[PDB]
RNA sequence: AGCCAGGAUGUUGGCUUAGAAGCAGCCAUCAUUUAAAGAAAGCGUAAUAGCUCACUGGUCGAGUCGGCCUGCGCGGAAGAU
RNA sequence: GAUGUCGGCUCAUCACAUCCUGGGGCUGAAGUAGGUCCCAAGGGUAUGGCUGUUCGCCAUUUAAAGUGGUACGCGAGCUGG
């Protein structure tokens, strides 16, 4: 049970996973082609969560997780930078139409079978980064 | 174990136990906690 | 600048500007005019604010990880400020930079903390200035 | 916040109303079960139109006095999860054999169709309808 | 003046 | 709408005062209008469980004293200098 | 240090600290300490106090001091002997009698302000209470 | 009160920082599942992790908790034949 | 109508706010060695250089070279710097 983050196209790299595969014992070419696969298909340059749940006989399962919403908001506001203020100062404004989006593609992660439940989730993240809602 | 005038509890693991007619605070967590009334 | 007026230390980034003057036409000489620059150095030095530079070095350490805690906080009990730290396959790497005063006998520090596992390379990277205690230190 | 007398009665109204809706109503036990887990029962509970309500049990017989469900009043030991299916009745059985299947700490205690109280083997069968 | 490195 | 308890003074002084006190109960005076200005002794701990509202001193209030409701409201209360009792409290008619 | 700016005369007989204090309401802010007991409020402890007493409300409402100390108290040097003349002054001391509001405190939450005044009381040679504001 | 069970999800909130992931600090303190779960009261970690708490469903059976006022005690309290 | 006044010497006696030795708690206590408290007064607790010196400084020890009270203990015991 291992949890680490890699962003999209740089599980090809040996050094990032390399301390991660190396303590473990964990082959980092089989590894990198599997979650290559995956990455390639994604947006690349995406940060991505992986729990890799190494059995102790070499065996290897990943599981693939959605891109943080903090990551989705921002790239969507188009600002690299969050709000150092959330309140006093605003660093940028977010759409209502931009939220279904992301909010379908997270909808794999939460447990709320409501669409708008789930883009308030985002709202209140968005409240969190200083990002304006409208 | 502090020997002082004021003993209080300084965690919630600290206890305030009166044994043989003197304040104590006992700390299952911190031996450094551990006071005597004197 | 060779040797600066407080501590006798040599001056660094430091710069001047000659914009007037006088002369005399016999007793003008070069001599005279190093011997007057020289005074007005001195007075100028005396007011603008003097600070004694340290030099610092930028230090790499290669510890095994349950050490890191340990060699981090013996960095940081040193006036030395930590700038990076990069997880290995063997070891952890610590990037600091720490004054030179501080990095005295450092390795039977580190070797205590680590059981001798731990090796330190160091590089001189630029004069920080020392801080008040330790300058009032230097200058006495 | 220890729930005031009022609280539990519109607690105690509310499940009496999803009681008068229910078709089918599942006690079972949601001890040792996990948030991660219990969340992914609920979010399969609401695509088969099935309320799942863990109730204090002294709140449950308040609700089940004057409904079909008075057997349910026995069944109301240990923690008890009330899980009503309004669209189908067999739909909720499926679930909890399902979540019994995947969860070996998921003891479903008891079933009832019709005012009738069923074993936890024909809870089965009630999977199987 | 203080290390093999030569430097201060 | 606090209905106050109270018995009309037996007698009046620093001394008969500082009995009442020492007894828990405290001297005030109703006062204002044609009626004489009443002297009546009230119970310090229920009167100080009613003037911890906000509203006891805004509100009109009723003193029963021989059994005839005079209704009144707070004009001025002296309270003792440090600790938290009542030593006395003037009432002004309707 | 709190100290009279000028004042008629630079000397002042002893005096007696009798009678319960006027002052005694919280009337500036919410929240106040009151001296429960009599004594002499050094301009020195006037100022510990109020220095731990703004540093634990971090600097924020506003602090009121209703004290001041305008009394001027003599201390003659060590080793001389009696009469030659009164002592020279040393300090100033604010009489204190029980009931008076030393200070006050708005702006900040009740239970903040209780550890406020608890932490500035420390420092204070007289027993004192926690006050609040009341409607007359 | 104890005991059993959960104590989350967006998320590793944003900012900052070498790092700051509930838990140095700074601001915001929201939203979801919902029995209930704090953008976290602690311990812990270089940061992680981990351990608790609040809160909650069970078990259990009757009182229980927190301040105010006040009487009498306790510690603070060591000297030289 | 007199209670001899510093230091030394001889001889002490007590207190404990313990210098050592004894017992213990916490430690930023690996060990060695400490720090700091608590308990404890049974016993022990330098020699010299300089200076009238108490003191102090210095040399060299020692388990350690305690701090005070005793008319700054002690001149009907001595000395008299
Ligand atoms: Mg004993
Ligand atoms: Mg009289
Ligand atoms: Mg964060
Ligand atoms: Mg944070
Ligand atoms: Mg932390
Ligand atoms: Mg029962
Ligand atoms: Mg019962
Ligand atoms: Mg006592
Ligand atoms: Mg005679
Ligand atoms: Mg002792
Ligand atoms: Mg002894
Ligand atoms: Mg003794
Ligand atoms: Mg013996
Ligand atoms: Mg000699
Ligand atoms: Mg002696
Ligand atoms: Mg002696
Ligand atoms: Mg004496
Ligand atoms: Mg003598
Ligand atoms: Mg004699
Ligand atoms: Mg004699
Ligand atoms: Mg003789
Ligand atoms: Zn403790």
């Amino acid at each position: 049970y291992v949890k680490l983050q890699v962003a999209a196209g740089m599980a090809n790299p040996s050094p990032p996973v390399g301390p991660a595969l190396g303590q473990q014992g964990v082959n980092i070419m089989e590894f990198c082609k599997a979650f290559n696969a995956k990455t390639d298909s994604i947006e690349k340059g995406l940060p991505i969560p992986v729990v890799i749940t190494v059995y102790a006989d070499r065996s290897f399962t990943f599981v693939t997780k959605t891109p943080p919403a903090a990551v989705l908001l921002k790239k969507a506001a188009g600002i690299k930078s969050g709000s150092g203020k959330p309140n006093k100062d605003k660093v940028g404004k977010i759409s209502r139409a931009q939220l279904q989006e992301i909010a379908q593609t997270k909808a794999a992660d939460m447990t709320g079978a409501d669409i708008e439940a789930m883009t308030r989730s985002i709202e209140g993240t968005a409240r969190s980064m200083g990002l304006v809602v409208e | 174990m502090k020997v002082r005038a004021s003993v209080k509890k300084l965690c919630r693991n600290c206890k305030i136990v009166k044994r043989d007619g003197v304040i104590r605070v006992i700390c299952s967590a911190e031996p450094k906690h551990k006071q005597r009334q004197g | 600048l060779k040797a600066g007026p407080l501590a006798g230390y040599p001056v660094v980034d430091m710069g001047i500007r000659l914009h007037f003057g006088s002369y005399h036409d016999v007793d003008s000489s070069e001599l005279a005019f190093k011997l007057a620059a020289s005074i007005a150095f001195k007075e100028g030095f005396k007011k603008a604010k003097p600070v004694l530079l340290e030099p610092i070095m930028k230090v790499e350490v290669e510890t095994p990880e349950e050490n890191t805690g340990d060699v981090i906080g013996d960095l940081s009990r040193r006036r030395g400020m930590l700038k990076g730290q990069e997880s290995e396959v063997t070891g952890v790497k610590i990037h600091a930079e720490v004054p030179l005063s501080e990095m005295f006998g450092y390795a039977t520090q580190l070797r205590s903390l680590t059981k001798g596992r731990a090796s330190y390379t160091m590089e001189f990277l630029k004069y920080d200035e020392a801080p008040s205690n330790v300058a009032q230190a230097v200058i006495e | 916040m220890a729930l005031n007398l009022q609280d539990k009665q519109a607690i105690v109204a509310e499940v009496s109303e999803v009681a008068k809706g229910a078709l089918s109503a599942v006690v079972a036990d949601s001890r040792g079960v996990t948030v991660d887990k219990m969340t992914e029962l609920r979010k399969a509970g609401r695509e088969a139109g099935v309320y799942m309500r863990v109730v204090r049990n002294t709140l449950l017989r308040r609700a089940v006095e004057g409904t079909p469900f008075e057997c349910l009043k026995d069944a109301f030991v240990g923690p008890t999860l009330i899980a009503y299916s309004m669209e189908h009745p067999g739909a909720a059985a499926r679930l909890f054999k399902e979540f019994a299947k995947a969860n070996a700490k998921f003891e479903v205690k008891a079933a009832a169709f019709e005012g009738e109280l069923i074993p936890a083997s024909q809870i089965d069968r009630l999977a199987t309808l | 003046x203080c290390w093999w490195g030569x430097s201060g | 709408m606090f209905t106050i308890n109270a018995e009309v003074r037996k007698e009046q002084g620093k001394g008969a005062s500082r009995r009442l006190r020492a007894a828990n109960k405290f001297p005030a005076i109703i006062y204002g209008g044609k009626e004489a200005p009443l002297a009546i002794e009230l119970d310090h701990d229920k009167v100080m469980n009613m003037q911890a509202k906000a509203e006891f001193y805004s509100e009109v209030l009723t003193i029963v004293v021989d059994g005839k409701e005079i209704k009144v409201k707070a004009q001025d209360v002296q309270r003792h200098p440090y600790k938290p009792k009542l030593q006395h409290i003037d009432f002004v008619r309707a | 240090m709190l100290q009279p700016k000028r004042t008629k005369f630079r000397k002042m007989h002893k005096g007696r600290n009798r009678g319960l204090a006027q002052g005694t309401d919280v009337s500036f802010g919410s929240f106040g300490l009151k001296a429960v007991g009599r004594g002499r409020l050094t301009a020195r402890q006037i100022e510990a106090a109020r220095r731990a007493m703004t540093r634990a409300v971090k600097r924020q409402g506003k602090i009121w001091i209703r004290v001041f100390p305008d009394k001027p108290i003599t201390e003659k040097p060590l080793a001389v002997r009696m009469g030659k003349g009164k002592g020279n002054v040393e300090y100033w001391v604010a009489l204190i009698q029980p009931g008076k509001v030393l200070y006050e405190m708005d702006g900040v939450p009740e239970e903040l302000a209780r550890e406020a005044f608890k932490l500035a009381a420390a420092k204070l040679p007289i027993k004192t209470t926690f006050v609040t504001k009341t409607v007359m």
